[PDB]
């Protein structure tokens, strides 16, 4: 039925570069189109092993409680079928943490007892395999709710860093 | 806690007659201990200007909270100034009567000394009641977790009889397998931080880079194409690539780490595994054998009446290390 | 600036080429010199060189006035005889040397009665003499200022020219195949190298590799449709149309003398003379007094 | 277009003023930082005040070429807080640093090594200096190719986004 092409792979790695561009976006504007590029439709996506039900919520939690990191893509899968849609990827991803003790919305930690931003103080990175299971029609540029699976799960965080799960 | 103050007005320890070295091997003594738990220390006026003597109780102590050491007798910053991201959890500190404290910089250098302080001298210098959810996690994480209860308990017993297969013998992949089912598999090369607790340092994992179907790894097509996942055979043959390894999932069943939900598109459910697997045996098949290594599944089975069919292959090696299920 | 009058006037220079940096003197002096009682007999060395793009090679006898060429041969003349890729390596190097051998051999007259090693195998053979008649040409290898490995394109060069048939003494440790942990020879490897079997092993190893560096680096080959394994028929046509022809021929030029000369100095500039100089000088004096 | 003002070298060294089991410590620091051997030096002359004879190992360093250096060269700038002094740069276009406590460098809090010290120093280069690195036809550097200190300074402020006090 399937093959192996070069398509799906490539698509693996689009998908990877353009999720980690989509995440490294730390403003609230754009938290609508993490939701727009994944299954706004129907999807399952638990992220960290989350019981989460829609991406939006989850988006907008994220650029309320989250900042930006940065993401070492080490490895990725290329899983294709036939009559089904399918198209399965793993970012091997070391994702980074932020040191400001905050959100991403450039807040003030010190209680105010009485401009331009700091260096990027960044912390220890944390291994993770986040799968994406989405579908295959992206060979001429069709990704519009297409993630059925969105799942994060991880391998190892270091002690070193600042906010702990 | 410990108080290691007025320690030259015992009688105990003044007759004794004996400080800098003893107080910086009591560090060592005091991390040798182990069971004579201590948290902050009261340590005031220790007849030092400067901060010799307690440089190594940062490194030593490092589940400092809290300090009182008034009446001090410091008159610059530098001793203090290796204090950087050490005991810097820290939350109570004050120094006062000396010209350490009664300073210009206690208010704007006293919170690069330890940025986690909630409080700074009887007083608060930072949002402490927003402090627990900014400088730290907003919730906590979910070792095992699906969309239902039911859900993770038969993905945990499909991937647990999958995971337990692979460990006896692999040889019916064509068995378990359709003429759908594709694989696929790929290698971590890269680490994380290096003082990741019991981390592996480099992936070796020398005899299965060559069928490795990762996208960002090679740059080829045609080698990712011979390199990728065909039906049975090819699936047979990734297979055998990797090297046989039993499941360290029983001995560990929390740091075998699994998530789940289903698959609306099929009508089937998928599971997120991960886990170690420490291969003793090897692929027969022509530095050179495997070392602590994990593994992770993503497989996603569509049920029926008589069992599950698999959709989803996957295979990953990477860097073994501690997970994230523990406390 | 450390510019002072003492300094600089008790300042000695060194030679020009010891200025520049083309010349070991030391080594010229122990390389030219002749036995005073062969009175006028002239010690004639092989000056082998390697530019980046370029292997010379230049048979040289030594005057009051300057040198003298005998004979010379440029690596890239090998177009005419075979090979037109890959004009610096070892298969080159063993070329260039055969083609001055046979080159100098034929303009002597030695061409006919030392024929050198034909039937190539990789072995040591010093070019023995004839019971009767004449013995060999015998030349003295120079390399310069590069240094002396295990391997190296000078030493594919010698022995070139020694299986093309001039006498070059040489030993054998410094062919790459030398075991230093047994004191012997593998001739294999010598036979490989002389055929040019690294190139084609690395071409066969990257095509199984990443084929990227292989179509940035050998992107040549492609272009030419040459298999792997016809480097070593291209090396023995070579070697074949070398022993078969090996006359000199000019490049047939189309910037003649006077042509080229006009060219290149309406290109160029030139001086300015003393008259114009000092109206210069005083042009300074009256726009600095105004 | 060819004027870069790259990364040349980026140099380790650790003085220890005993001649004990501290420099084989060292020397293992340096192997498990860097992915080379280092190399132990001996002293020049005789001091009797720091204690010191000749012939007799001292200190420890180990050179730097590649992706590794700028790598080692962020961690101490995360360290340095991204910031120089005015000083630290020479005339000539090199500059460097030393940093305390080098348990903040991914080094671990082992007790059987220890606590240490380390000076970094970066050379700074120009493509086209094989010229006065070669054997045959040796040159120099054109009055107007060489790395300077305003050169050096400008660059690595605006790349990095580091700050030089003063």
């Amino acid at each position: 039925m399937v093959m192996n092409d070069a398509n799906q792979a490539q698509i693996t790695a689009t998908f990877t570069k353009k999720i980690l561009a989509h995440l490294d976006d730390p403003d609230s504007n754009k938290l609508a189109q993490f939701v727009q590029l994944f299954n706004p439709n129907n999807c399952r996506i638990i992220f960290n092993a989350t019981p989460f039900a829609q991406a939006t919520v989850f988006l907008q939690m994220w650029q309320n409680q989250v900042v930006q990191t940065q993401h070492a893509l080490t490895g990725v899968d290329y899983h294709a079928i036939p009559g089904s849609g399918t198209l399965i990827c793993n970012v091997n991803c070391k994702v980074r943490f932020d040191e400001s003790g905050r959100d991403k919305m450039g807040q003030d930690a010190t209680v105010p007892i009485q401009m331009n931003k700091p260096r990027p103080l960044w912390g220890p990175y944390f291994g993770i395999s986040l799968q994406l299971i989405i579908d295959d029609r992206i060979f001429r540029n069709d990704f519009n709710g297409v993630i059925s699976g969105f799942n994060y799960n991880m391998v190892y965080k270091p002690e070193d860093s600042l906010l702990k799960i | 806690l410990l108080n290691l103050g007025a320690l030259h007005s015992d009688p105990e320890l003044i007759q004794k007659g004996v400080q800098s070295k003893m107080f910086p091997a009591m560090m060592k003594l005091a991390s040798t201990e182990k069971s004579l738990i201590v948290e902050s220390v009261n340590l005031a006026d220790n007849q030092l200007k400067d901060i010799s003597a307690i440089s190594t109780l940062a490194q030593t102590f490092p589940n400092l909270k809290n300090l009182c050491l008034a009446n001090n007798q410091i008159f610059r910053f530098r001793s203090l100034e290796v204090w950087k991201n050490k005991f810097k959890d820290l939350r109570e500190l004050l120094m006062t009567n000396n010209p350490i404290t009664t300073d210009k910089l206690y208010r704007t250098e006293m919170l690069r000394l330890f940025p986690k302080l909630v409080v700074l001298d009887n007083v608060i210098v930072r949002d402490e009641q927003k402090l627990q959810t900014v400088y730290s996690l907003p919730m906590k994480i979910q070792q095992f977790f699906f969309e239902n209860d039911a859900l993770g308990q038969s993905s945990t017993d499909f991937a647990t009889n999958f995971l337990n297969l692979w460990d006896n013998n692999r040889e019916q992949l064509l068995n378990l397998y359709s003429p759908q089912s594709q694989f696929s598999v790929s290698v971590d090369s890269t680490i994380p931080p290096s003082t990741v607790t019991d981390s592996d340092q480099t992936p070796a994992f020398g005899y299965y880079m060559s069928s490795s179907r990762n996208i960002s790894k090679v740059s080829s097509e045609k080698s990712i194409q011979q390199r990728l996942s065909i039906g049975q055979e090819s699936i047979n043959s990734i297979f055998k690539t990797l090297p046989k390894t039993k499941h360290h999932l029983q001995e560990q069943p929390n740091e075998y780490s699994m998530e789940t939900i289903s698959y609306p598109q099929i009508n089937g459910f998928v599971i997120t595994l991960h886990g170690f697997f420490e291969e003793t045996g090897k692929p027969e098949l022509e530095n050179n054998k495997l070392s602590k290594k994990s593994f992770d599944r993503t497989w996603v089975i569509v049920p029926m009446n008589n069992s599950v069919i698999i959709a989803s292959d996957l295979l990953t090696v990477r860097a073994y290390s501690t997970g994230a299920w523990k406390t | 600036d450390a510019k002072s009058s003492a300094y600089s006037s008790r300042f000695q220079t060194p030679f020009r080429r010891r200025r520049e940096g083309k010349t070991d003197y030391y080594q010229r002096k122990r390389l030219v010199t002749q036995h005073k009682a062969k009175y006028n007999t002239p010690k004639y060395r092989l000056v082998v060189r390697f530019t980046n793009k370029d292997i010379i090679c230049q048979i040289i006898s030594s005057t009051i006035t300057g040198d003298v060429v005998l004979a010379a041969a440029y690596s890239h003349e090998l177009p005419r005889y075979g090979i037109t890729h890959g004009l610096t390596n070892w298969a080159a190097a063993y070329a260039t040397g055969l083609l001055i051998a046979r080159r100098t051999l034929q303009k002597l007259g030695l061409d006919e009665t030392y024929k050198g090693v034909e039937e190539v195998e990789g072995e040591y053979e010093l070019t023995e003499a004839v019971e009767d008649g004449p013995r060999p040409f015998k030349v003295f290898l120079d390399i310069g200022l590069q240094r002396t490995t295990t391997g190296a394109r000078v030493f594919g060069a010698l022995k070139g020219a020694s299986d093309g048939g001039l006498y070059v003494p040489h030993s054998e440790n410094r062919f790459p195949g030398w075991d230093f942990e047994t004191e012997e020879i593998d001739p294999e490897l010598l036979r490989s190298y002389i055929f040019g079997g690294h190139v084609s092993q690395y071409m066969e190893e990257l095509a199984d590799d990443d084929e990227e560096r292989f179509s940035e680096l050998f992107k040549g080959y492609l272009a030419d449709d040459i298999d792997a394994d016809s480097l070593e028929d291209i090396y023995t046509s070579a070697h074949e149309a070398i022993r078969a022809d090996p006359a000199f021929k000019p490049t047939e030029k189309k910037f003649t003398k006077e042509q080229y000369a006009a060219e290149s100095k309406k290109y160029r500039q030139t001086k300015l003379s003393k008259e114009e100089r000092a109206a210069r000088v005083a042009a300074k004096i009256a726009a600095l007094a105004g | 277009p060819m004027r870069d003002l790259k990364i040349e070298k980026l140099v380790l060294n650790i003085s220890v003023g005993e001649s004990g089991d501290r420099l084989t410590r060292a020397s293992k620091v340096l192997e498990q930082l860097s992915g080379q051997t280092p190399v132990q030096s001996k002293a020049r002359y005789t001091v009797r005040t720091f204690g010191i004879r000749r012939n007799e190992k001292i200190a420890v360093h180990v050179t730097v070429r590649g992706p590794k250096a700028e790598e080692i060269l962020e961690r101490g700038l995360k360290v340095k807080e991204y910031q120089l002094r005015d000083r630290n740069f020479s005339a000539t276009g090199n500059f460097g640093f030393g940093i305390d406590e080098h348990i903040d460098l991914g080094i671990k809090y082992d007790p059987s090594i220890g606590i240490f010290g380390m000076d970094f120093y970066v050379v700074m280069n120009r493509p086209g200096a094989r010229v006065t690195r070669r054997k045959r036809c040796k040159g120099t550097v054109g009055n107007s190719h060489k790395t300077t200190k305003e050169d050096t300074v400008s660059w690595f402020k605006q790349k990095y986004d580091a700050d030089v006090l003063d």
